[PDB]
This record gives C-alpha cells, structure tokens and sequence, in this order.
RNA sequence: CAGAGUGUAGCUUAACACAAAGCACCCAACUUACACUUAGGAGAUUUCAACUUAACUUGACCGCUCUGACCA
C-alpha cells in the first residue's frame, strides 16, 4: 500500500444563469455601435412607411398608421412582467439555494467532521481498488443526502491536488497524509431534497470562498476555480 | 463573462436598420436580439402540437 | 563522392517530426527582417561581403578624442519620463497627434541633437568619408 | 439594390468625432485586460493540472494511464447561453402554431 | 556542388511539406453556434477561433450553415385563426478545430461556455465518421498527388 | 560616373544605386536610414534618440514618421548627400506613413530618385 | 496468400540502371519479431512457384 | 517558521552609450472567419543607500521560488 490517502474530490459549478450586467465603460461602446448601425444602414420596410405615410397627410388606403402600430406594441411590453434578475435569495442572502447569484458560478460547498472539528470542504469520497480516479468524483454524488442532479464531468485528468499531513496524532508509518484529486463538473439540472438545508451544504462564488475554506486549501482552490 | 464577445455591429456593407428588442421565451426568459421592427417585446408561444 | 559539410548548415535547427504545429512566417515583411539578419552575419562559405565587402583589419581601432562625459542614468531616466507624461497629458497634442496635424520644431530638434549624439553622428560620416582613413591612417 | 431605401447621411460634428476616436481608445485597453485575464486563467488551469498529473503518476501510475484516456461520454456537449431575465415559476404562454421555412 | 560541403544548402522543399482520434487526443471538433442574431454568432465564432491560435489549435475551416427561418404565429384574440406575428431568423457558426487532447479539453470546454453570450446556444459534435472530406484543390495540389499515384 | 551595382533582378530589393533611404520602423520606434551601396550608413534619424522623442506625443504613429523625414531632409542638406532611392514594397508604398516622409524628403529638398550614370 | 500478379502496376522510384539481384542486401536484414529465418547468400528472382 | 536560491512589462546572454531595445500582445478597418496589411493603444529595471557609470557590483529591504518546520 501507500502512506497517503487517496481521495476523489468534487468540484459541482452552477454555469451563470443570466448574463452579468455591462460595465459602465461597456455601457458607452454599446450606445456607440448602435449609433454607428443606424447611421450605417438603409431604411426599413417600417421607415419607408412612415415617411410616405407622413406625405400621404400631408398632401390629403392604409386602416393602420405606422406610428399607431408602434403604441399597440409599447401597451404589450408594459402589461408583461420581465424576470427579477435578483432573486428574493439574494437579499435574504440564502447561500444554499441555487436561485440566487444568476450572475456568476456558484460553488458546492459540504461541512465534514474530522478529529471532531467541522470543516467546510469539496465533496469527496477515498478511492477502491478496481476504479479509476474519476469514478471516485461520480461516486460523491450518490453519497450525497437526497440528491437529484445530473452532472457533466468535462475530461478524465484531475483539476487540482492538495497534499496534507496528520498533526503527529494519527500520523503513522501506514498512513502518513493524504492526496485529493479535484475534479470538475457541470450542474446540468437538478437541486438538493428539503431535508437538510442548511447545515449540509452551502452554494459560494469564488469571491466569497475564502471564508468558508481553509488558507491552505484554499490555495489549491482558487487555482481551477475560474472568475470570469 | 457573457461580455467577452457580446457588443458588436452588424459589419455589413448593406443591411437593413435593426433595434434592441427583447425575445421572452415560453419558459419567462428572455434574450436581447435585433429585430426588423421596434417591437418592445417579443413572446413565443407555445405550440399546440407539443402538448 | 560527398563532402561533410565544413559548418553548421543554415536550416539544420529546424525540427521536421512536427512540421505541422511549427509557427510559419505567414508575410514577406518578417522573413525579409529574419532574412536580412543572417545575411550580415559571418559564414564558411564563399559570400559577396567576402569578394566586394571593404576588407578591415581585424584589430580594433583606436580612439584618440576626449574621453566621453560623466552623466548619471538615473537621473536622466527619470527627467525624460516625466516630460513624456506632462505632454500626453495636454488633450490639444493629442488631438493633434490624432489628426496628424502636430509638427515638431525643426531648430529646436537639432540643438539637442547637436548636444547629446551630434558628435557620434559626426564621427560615422567622417568615417564614411574616409577622413580618419587618410588623416590619421 | 434600389436606391429608394437609402437614408440622408447626416455629418458628425466635431465633438462627435472627437468622443468616439477618445472612446475607441479606452476600449482597446478595456478589451487588452480582459484577455490578459483569460491568458493567465488559461496557464492557471493548465499548470494545475499538469502539476497534478505529476503527483498522480508518483503516488500510483495505473491511475495515471486512465485520467489521460479520453472520454467517448463528454461528446456530444450541449450548453445553452445565459438570459435575460430568469425563467418564470408560473407562466402560461399563449397558443400558436411554427412553421419552418427552408 | 554535390560534391562540395555545401552541397543541399539551397534544399526548400522539405522545409514546406516533407481524421484518426486516438484514445489520448480527439480527432475533429465541430463547434456549432446557434442564435437569433446574427451578429453574435459572428463574433462569438471569431473569439472562438482566436482563442484556438493562442492555445495552439489548429482550425481546419471556419464556415456558416444556411439560415433557416420560422414563422411565428399566434392566436387571434378571441378566435380561432393563427395570426402572423413576427419572423424569427435562426443563425449557425460553425468552427471547426482538429488536435485537441483530453486533458486540455476540460480547460478549452469551460473557457468558451463561460464566456458564451445570451440567446448563443453552443454545440459541440465529432463528424469524422461522416467523412466527406472533399473540396477543389489548385492544380499544383493535383499534380504531386497524381505523381504519386503514378 | 560611379559605377552602381547593376543586377540581382531575381530579388529585393534591387542595388543599382549609391544611396539608398530605408526607413525601418517598429513595434516602438521609427527609424530612417541612409546608406551607401557598400552598407556604410551615411546619416540616421530616428525616435529612439532624445531629440526627437521629446517632441513627439507618440512615436508609433504617422506623426512621428513625417518627424523623422524633416528632421532627416534637414541633416541630408548638412551630410551633403542630395540623391537617394526609396525601395519599399507595395503595402510600405500605399501605407499614409510613407507618403508623408517622402513628401518631407521632397520639400526639404531632398530628390527621391538618383541620376542617371553616366557611360560614355 | 500471395498474389500471382499486383493488381495495379506501379512504375518504380528507383532508377533506371538496376542491380536489383547484384550487391549485398540494405534491406530485411535484421530480425524483427521472431527468432530463426532463412538467410539469402545469393541474388535471384522470386516468382509465384517459389 | 527558518534555510538556501533569485530579481528588466510575456520571452531574451537587448541595453557600450547617443539609449530603457527587439519580438510577443490588444482594439478598429479589410476577411464568412483566420492571416496579411493599414491605422491606433498599453506597458517594465523589487525598493534603498554604498568613492560613481552601477538595468550591470555589494548588503539590507523586499517579493518570488524551492525544501523541511507547521499540517484534517
């Protein structure tokens, strides 16, 4: 055997829901390329309407104006409801529900006992004989507490290692440490049960990872963990 | 981020005028694309047939 | 019969297993660069510096002028730079620049011209001339 | 191809000109971050996991052999982009009918 | 001279020109971009290729799938006729790139999904097996395969 | 009455002159260059030295290549040299920058096209 | 099997002057997969009887 | 936590001084796209003193890397 535990991490992300609103500077380049396209193009079958609409009455067969028409379109628009872009999660800061933070990836987040001290950690279970490093990632999501969810695992190579040592309590010739293996995946669908809430998992970006994780391993961490 | 290749013009020597028009899918979401006319909104329904 | 070549051969470096992922020159600007660089340097074969280069002795040639003036680098460095700032900071120059309607002054290039490498200058087209091939041999 | 369609050009003032050509610029070295960003994220994830490679071969390399196996399952991948607004709980959208044109 | 030591020192050829996926690298990657606009498309597909030459991958084409368009009706209010109401235009990119690995794969894969715009959806399919891999070549490209052929 | 080196028809640029302005210009800088047929360089003006780079707000840019060519026209008259060739390529040729410093040789008195050598 | 006949002809690459049977071998000299094999001390040609 | 090692924007055995250079990189236009080209943009000596030229030599200060301490 060997002195070091092998462990299959997981690493389960929320792709973005909706897209991260423009910065101001975008805001300008925006309007700028709008403004360069009108002035760029031809008239439409709709501005072609209205200007000869406009000397038609001026001069004096169409039931329908094309000003008239675009009122009819306005009174449609304002009687639909648009999405809340933040969630009602969002300012109760509820960080176990998907629903919030749309914007940017959400990272899972379960709190373990060792050495009977709670640590919040990425999923993982220890890797068996007859079975490759990934299987033991797919392996974490049966284990979980009433799950549903379907994950895309992208690649067989881990993302990521973290090497740690027994603070020469259980430390043994037998088992010297251990050595997790991340592995990345996409939320496809699916969300946890009701049953356990809160003190099982929690759902981070990587800003505000840190407070949860450990320094050290937090380290390894941010290093696969994209922002963008 | 969504806006690495998001703000662009039509790079067309010859084209149509276009405006920002708002495509509410059959689910709530919606999407910004360009539309011939100065729709606000634009809502697809959904179809008998897949019912 | 053949002949071991007498050097290292001009493409010899290349690596032809991966021919496929190799960065190409993709224009006739950066191969002519790339070109005109191995063409000033020395080879084992017979070149045309070789027959119609002006032959120079291979010791070098003395200086006999005053010695160069003592100024501090860093010091100098520093005031370059910050003149750069506070002229990209007018927002006329830039306008200028961007309309390609600003212009230098002449006379006043040439009299910091004259003061900082006129004289280096000088000594390149005296030796074109030939002046220190005859004056001072 | 008919000439009827064509909008009046109307010119750019000089302050028009001079907010977009001031505009570009700032845009030029708003986009340069934003791939300097992605070009260290790229390097970021591409050292890990060669690093982790590494100590995976070291600790067992039969394990090894299989991370760098590919996957016939990861294709084909499908992913939609990300919208406006989130999808609404309790919506009812109206009837109607498609029809394809090709 | 053949005999000379310099003999070969003018030699260009080799320099110039002298799918199958194996079980570590994919063969062919077909990238396929559908949206409404046609714009995002366009310039989605042209960060994709751009990222494909700063990663050292290379693109075998880069081309565009004919527009389908969809008419969409609805339901007249208060009756039973379908109505026109607007006319919604399907645009596709696609990129195609050979030569990617497994293990750089997962990194590739999530850089592009990350930045993919709304209303992009993005697809990504191997089509080797399909084949047809048939296009006009320059008469140049005919006559060295047909010298070999010979 | 000089000899120029007539020949290499095959390639670029040609030698059939005694001077010649190349003009090279980088990433950072803008440099111009006369030199004779035998590659002793005559005269030099370029962005790098302090001189001009003071006075330019860029110099990458058009501006600071119609710099140069005043500023070079200028120490052409001095160096005594009057007739030099401009050997650029077709892209260098259509490009404004080039335009500019052959119109600031031209006025500063400076002939962009060598005479004639003379045989009998 | 071995064909009596290439199905398609093929022109050589080698040149014209042949000493095809004339010379030591540069060429299946060496074993490659198994132990014993029959080693040719002479030139000849081998046709489909053989 | 010490121990050594190390220092120019991404790279470089570019930097004698006349000078912080060359390439790589980014935007726009051209291209279905890439590429070319044209037209633009952002850049750096870890910081201090040492008889002074010290990006260059010394140490400190500093950051970084590596190996152990530390470690679930």
């Amino acid at each position: 055997g060997s002195p070091w535990r092998l462990l299959g991490a997981l690493c389960l992300q929320r792709p973005p829901v909706v897209s991260k609103p423009l910065t101001p500077l975008q805001e300008e380049m925006a309007s700028l390329l709008q403004q360069i396209e009108i002035e760029r193009s031809l008239y439409s079958d709709h501005e072609l309407r209205a200007l000869d609409e406009n000397q038609r009455l001026a001069k004096k067969q169409d039931i329908l104006l094309a000003q008239d028409l675009e009122d009819m379109w306005e009174q449609k628009f304002l009687q639909f409801k648009l999405g809340a872009r933040i969630t009602e999660a969002d300012e109760k800061n509820d960080r176990t529900s998907l629903n919030r933070k749309l914007d940017r990836n959400l990272v899972l987040l379960v709190r373990e006992k060792f050495g009977d001290q709670d640590v919040w950690i990425l999923p993982q279970a220890e890797w068996q004989p007859g079975e490759t490093l990934r299987g033991t990632a797919e392996r974490t999501l049966a284990t979980l507490s009433e799950n549903n969810m379907e994950a895309k695992f992208l690649g067989n190579a881990p993302c990521g290692h973290y090497t740690f040592k027994f603070p020469q309590a259980m430390r043994t010739e037998s088992n010297l440490g251990a050595k997790v293996f991340f592995f990345k995946a996409l939320l496809l669908t699916g969300d946890f049960s009701q049953a356990g809430n809160k003190g099982h998992h929690v759902w981070v970006t990587k800003d505000e990872l840190g407070d949860y994780l450990k320094p050290k391993y937090l380290a390894q961490v941010r290093r696969f963990v994209s922002d963008l | 981020d969504s806006s690495r290749a998001s703000l662009t013009r039509v790079h067309r020597q010859a084209y149509a005028r276009l405006y920002p028009v708002l495509l509410v899918k059959q689910d709530g979401s919606t999407i910004h694309i360009r539309y011939r006319e100065p729709r606000r909104m634009l809502a697809m329904p959904i179809d008998l047939d897949t019912l | 019969r053949r002949t071991p070549p007498l050097g290292p051969m001009p493409n010899s470096d290349i690596d032809l297993s991966n021919l496929e992922r190799l960065e190409k020159y993709r224009s006739f600007d950066r191969y002519r660069r790339r070109a005109e660089q191995e063409a000033q340097a020395p080879h084992w074969w017979r070149t045309y510096r070789e027959y119609f280069g002006e032959k120079t002795d291979p010791k070098e040639k003395i200086d006999i002028g005053l010695p160069p003036p003592k100024v501090s680098r860093t010091q100098q460095l520093l005031e370059r730079k910050q003149a750069i700032q506070e002229l990209r900071a007018n927002v006329e120059e830039e306008r200028a620049a961007r309309l390609r309607t600003a212009s230098v002054p002449l006379d006043a290039v040439r009299a910091e011209w004259e003061r900082t490498c006129g004289p280096y200058h000088k000594q390149r087209l005296a030796e074109y001339y030939g002046l220190y091939r005859d004056l001072f041999h | 191809l008919d000439k009827a369609r064509e909008r009046p050009q109307v010119e750019l003032t000089f302050e028009e000109t001079e907010r977009r050509a001031l505009l570009l610029k700032k845009w030029s070295l708003y986009k340069q971050q934003e791939r300097k960003m992605e070009r260290d994220t790229i390097r970021a994830m591409l050292e890990a996991q060669q690093e982790a490679l590494e100590e995976l071969q070291l600790e067992s390399p039969k394990l090894h052999a299989e991370a760098i196996k590919r996957d016939p399952n990861l294709f084909p991948f499908e992913k939609e982009g990300p919208h406006y607004t989130p999808p609404i709980p309790n919506y009812q959208p109206p009837e109607g009918r498609y029809n394809d044109i090709t | 001279y053949k005999t000379k030591p310099t003999h070969g020192i003018g030699k260009y050829k080799h320099l110039i020109k002298a799918n199958l996926g194996t079980d570590y690298e994919y063969g062919v990657l077909n990238i396929h971009l559908t949206a409404y606009d046609m714009t995002l498309a366009e310039s989605y597909a042209q960060y994709v290729h751009n990222l494909c030459n700063s990663l050292s991958i290379k693109v075998e084409e880069s081309y565009a799938m004919p527009t389908k368009t969809i008419e969409v009706l609805q339901l007249q209010d208060q009756g039973s006729k379908m109505l026109l109401d607007s006319v919604l235009t399907t645009h596709e990119r696609v990129v195609q790139i050979s030569g990617l690995s497994a293990t750089f794969a997962e990194i590739f894969l999530e850089i592009i999904q990350s930045s993919l715009p709304e209303g992009v959806r993005l697809s990504v399919k191997e089509h080797t097996e399909e084949d047809f891999k048939g296009r006009f070549k320059a008469r140049p490209e005919l006559e060295e395969l047909l010298a070999k052929l010979k | 009455v000089a000899r120029k080196e007539r020949g290499w028809r095959t390639v670029f640029p040609s030698r059939e002159f005694w001077h010649r302005l190349r003009v090279i210009r980088t990433q950072h800088h803008v440099e111009a260059l006369v030199e004779h047929q035998n590659g002793k360089v005559v005269v030099s003006a370029s962005t790098r030295e302090w001189a001009i780079k003071k006075h330019l707000y860029s110099t990458r840019n058009v501006v600071a290549c119609e710099s140069i060519g005043r500023v070079l026209a200028q120490r052409c008259l001095e160096a005594g040299i009057n007739f030099m060739v401009y050997q650029p390529t077709p892209w260098e040729a259509a490009s404004d920058s080039m335009k500019r410093l052959q119109s600031a040789m031209t006025e500063g008195g400076v002939v962009l096209r060598e005479p004639q050598r003379i045989y009998e | 099997f071995i064909e009596r006949a290439p199905l398609v002809p093929k022109v050589r690459r080698e040149p014209k002057n042949l000493s095809d049977i004339r010379g030591p071998s540069t060429e299946a000299t060496e074993f490659t997969e198994g132990n014993f094999a029959i080693l040719a001390l002479g030139g000849g040609y081998l046709h489909w009887g053989h």
